[PDB]
């Protein structure tokens, strides 16, 4: 389903006012 | 995930 | 805002600058 | 961070490689 | 509709929903 | 246009929110 | 060829001025 | 097309 | 700068519209 | 050439073509 | 690892300011 | 490359 730069890109969707760690 | 949107929002700050 | 689409820009190119690291995006 | 700088200078893979853990 | 809205407020995934079908 | 650009990144959100619902894009 | 949110990116590319449906 | 670009058209408004 | 961000979506439409072709990008 | 022209107005894909190899 | 419209978003990010061919 | 983001300068002009 979300792999690489499209895992990103969800993250981003949801987060990208919160703020994230992307820690593969 | 390699999940969905609101299982992802677990995530944020 | 420009800056929302500029994040998602920045976090694009974290994914690929920063590899097996990974990173802190925080607006 | 990163908005504030990268956002309004284009950043280089230096200026980016800082938001790395 | 969503460039009027989301374009010039960001939008938040309420307001982006509706234009699912 | 910031308008266009802006298009772009909706209709990569409206994928991912909508799911196998889909959705309009009408600009 | 096309798949997932690539799809939508091509969709975008060619309809982007027109509008269009995505309907899976 | 999981098509082409000219044949994505067919789908526009 | 809003150019920059533009590119990136330039390259992608340029990805698309030429295929096996291929492009040249120069900003 | 692509960001004077294509950055200003929304080029069609007849402007972006010019750019194929 | 970098293929389709990934690797001109590699290409990109990198060169975006240099410019470059893209030569499949 | 379908190689890595310092391999990958070798294209740029
Ligand atoms: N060396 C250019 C790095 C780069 C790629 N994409 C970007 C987007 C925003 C930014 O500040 C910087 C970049
Ligand atoms: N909650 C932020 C939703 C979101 C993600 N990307 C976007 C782009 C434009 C916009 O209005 C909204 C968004
Ligand atoms: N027919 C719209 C082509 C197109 C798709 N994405 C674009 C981004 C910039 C631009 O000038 C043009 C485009
Ligand atoms: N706008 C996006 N990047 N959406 C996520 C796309 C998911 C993609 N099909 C994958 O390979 O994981
Ligand atoms: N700019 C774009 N999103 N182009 C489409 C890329 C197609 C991609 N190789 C796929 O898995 O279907
Ligand atoms: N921001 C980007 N487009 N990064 C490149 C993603 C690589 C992707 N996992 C692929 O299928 O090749
Ligand atoms: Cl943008
Ligand atoms: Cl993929
Ligand atoms: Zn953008
Ligand atoms: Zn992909």
């Amino acid at each position: 389903h979300l792999c690489g730069s499209h895992l990103v890109e969800a993250l981003y969707l949801v987060c990208g006012e919160r703020g994230f760690f992307y820690t593969p | 995930c390699c999940c969905s949107l609101y299982q992802l929002e677990n995530y944020c700050n």
